[PDB]
RNA sequence: GGUACCUACCAAUCGUAGCGUGUCGACCAGCUGCGAAACACGCAGCUGGCACUGGCGCUGUAGGUAC
């Protein structure tokens, strides 16, 4: 019943501004202190900001003190985090959280907020080039061949990769993206499949990069 | 910042049924206003413990929280498979709130030799002026492995990127990918491309190669 | 003479002529329970201060008023 759904993430340039929204359902925000936490990619949780009930007092972390502003609209039951003069240390998944009730889970954050990614970079949005990683023609490693797709030179995160439009999920490994020397992301999504059934079965990788609004469907095939 | 929460260990590998203990030290007193959260990869945290010893409704009883002065301890008695994850501590005694560094609890299992595969570049990429050769180490444990590239026989260096997946939820293994990037001409100039993998599960380094 | 009362009784020290007494409450700080409640606001309680409130008990001296 209690849900916290946020929005507003995306890519913004250094020094730019951007606002995140956090809509709440199943409870009235005016009766709970609401917090903004963040997690940089592959980093620990970082408390960012908080707003208290009935007084409206606002508290901020040192890293963002003076640049961020937390607010709330009761008529819309939504919290807001304005972020100004953004630096490259502000890129992270931002979580909206609701502090529990005092007499049950005192000061503990029950019910967090999925999350929303904020990227701060001067690089420009670009869709990936999708290439095939064809099955090994030499032998096939004991009845199980390996194929894949290479999603290269895209920015910003994220992308989503499926196989056969969701029909294939067993033995799939979509690797985390890595920043190449060029400043763009690249990854590969591989799958292991029975080699005897290779020729008969069709394998397609579906890559979606919503930032650039690009969708690619790539065949593989043994050649 | 005001109070610092130093968490230890930064990670560990535990068998199922093992007891694990994680400790957060507050730079100064924080009373009992400490909480513990569990976070799975690609997911939001979940409240495990609040008020330095109380259990959150719905949390199993194998999770316990204790306090001794400025030291707080999360204890998982008899670690279970669904408990592998990153645990964080929080101090809410005074603003700004502080989180611990986190402790990544991964499951330990028997060693599994990797499955090594090599993938040459596609004709499209070559036409684009670049060539990416991929080496894939599939389903191995432990996470530690060594991969080296060799064209002709020149041990390559400084032109390969490495990525690795999170522990598999089904078999607890890892998968790794090395990617060697060259130019079109550079790739045409050499014949054999090979990937050499050394791992605890391989008595001898295994090589996988092809000819352009 | 008696009783009652009015006024006055250096400075310092809360106050008083002096001695004693620190409150139904005010104020300053801190703590706790509770109000959907970390601060702020509200209600109730506690601890320490303070003496705004100059009350209460006792004991006067001088002058004066009235029975
Ligand atoms: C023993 N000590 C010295 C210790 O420091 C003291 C000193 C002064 C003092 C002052 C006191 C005054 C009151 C009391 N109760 C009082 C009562 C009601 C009203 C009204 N309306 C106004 C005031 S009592 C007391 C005790
Ligand atoms: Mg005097
Ligand atoms: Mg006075």
């Amino acid at each position: 019943e209690v849900q916290l759904v946020e929005s507003g993430g995306g890519l913004v340039q250094p020094g730019g501004s951007l606002r995140l929204s956090c809509a709440a359902s199943g409870f009235y925000i005016s009766y709970s202190s609401i917090h903004w936490v963040r997690q940089a990619p592959g980093k620990g949780l970082e408390w960012v900001a908080s707003i208290s009930p009935y007084s409206g007092s606002t508290y901020y972390a040192d890293s963002v003190k003076g640049r961020f502003t937390i607010s709330a609209d009761t008529s819309k039951n939504t919290a807001y985090l304005q972020m100004n003069s953004l630096r490259a240390e502000d890129t992270a998944v931002y979580y909206c959280a609701r502090q529990g009730y005092r007499r049950r889970s005192g000061r503990g954050f029950d019910y967090w907020g999925q999350g929303t990614l904020v990227t701060v970079s001067s690089a420009s949005t670009k869709g990936p080039s999708v290439f095939p990683l064809a099955p090994s023609s030499k032998s096939t490693s004991g009845g199980t061949a390996a194929l894949g797709c290479l999603v290269k030179d895209y920015f910003p995160e994220p992308v989503t990769v499926s196989w056969n439009s969701g029909a294939l999920t067993s033995g799939v490994h979509t690797f985390p993206a890595v920043l190449q020397s060029s400043g763009l992301y690249s990854l590969s999504s591989v799958v292991t499949v029975p080699s005897s059934s290779l020729g008969t079965q069709t394998y397609l990788c579906n890559v979606n990069h919503k930032p650039s609004n690009t969708k690619v469907d790539k065949k593989v095939e043994p050649k | 910042s005001d109070i610092q929460m130093t968490q230890s260990p930064s990670s560990l590998s535990a068998s199922v049924g093992d007891r694990v203990t994680i400790t957060c030290r507050a730079s100064q007193s924080v009373s009992s206003a400490v909480a513990w959260y569990q976070q799975k990869p690609g997911k939001a945290p979940k409240l495990l413990i609040y008020s330095a010893s109380s259990l959150y409704s719905g949390v199993p009883s194998r999770f316990s929280g204790s306090r001794s002065g400025t030291d707080f301890t999360l204890t998982i008695s008899s670690l279970q498979p669904e408990d592998f994850a990153t645990y964080y501590c929080q101090q809410s005694y005074s603003f700004p709130s502080t989180f611990g560094q986190g402790t990544k609890v991964e499951i330990k299992r028997t060693v599994a030799a990797p499955s090594v595969f090599i993938f040459p570049p596609s004709d499209e990429q070559l036409k684009s002026g670049t060539a990416s050769v991929v080496c894939l180490l599939n389903n191995f444990y432990p996470r530690e492995a060594k991969v080296q590239w060799k064209v002709d026989n020149a041990l390559q260096s400084g032109n390969s990127q490495e990525s690795v997946t999170e522990q598999d939820s089904k078999d607890s293994t890892y998968s790794l990918s090395s990617t060697l990037t060259l130019s079109k001409a550079d790739y045409e100039k050499h014949k054999v491309y090979a990937c050499e993998v050394t791992h605890q599960g391989l008595s001898s380094p295994v090589t996988k190669s092809f000819n352009r």
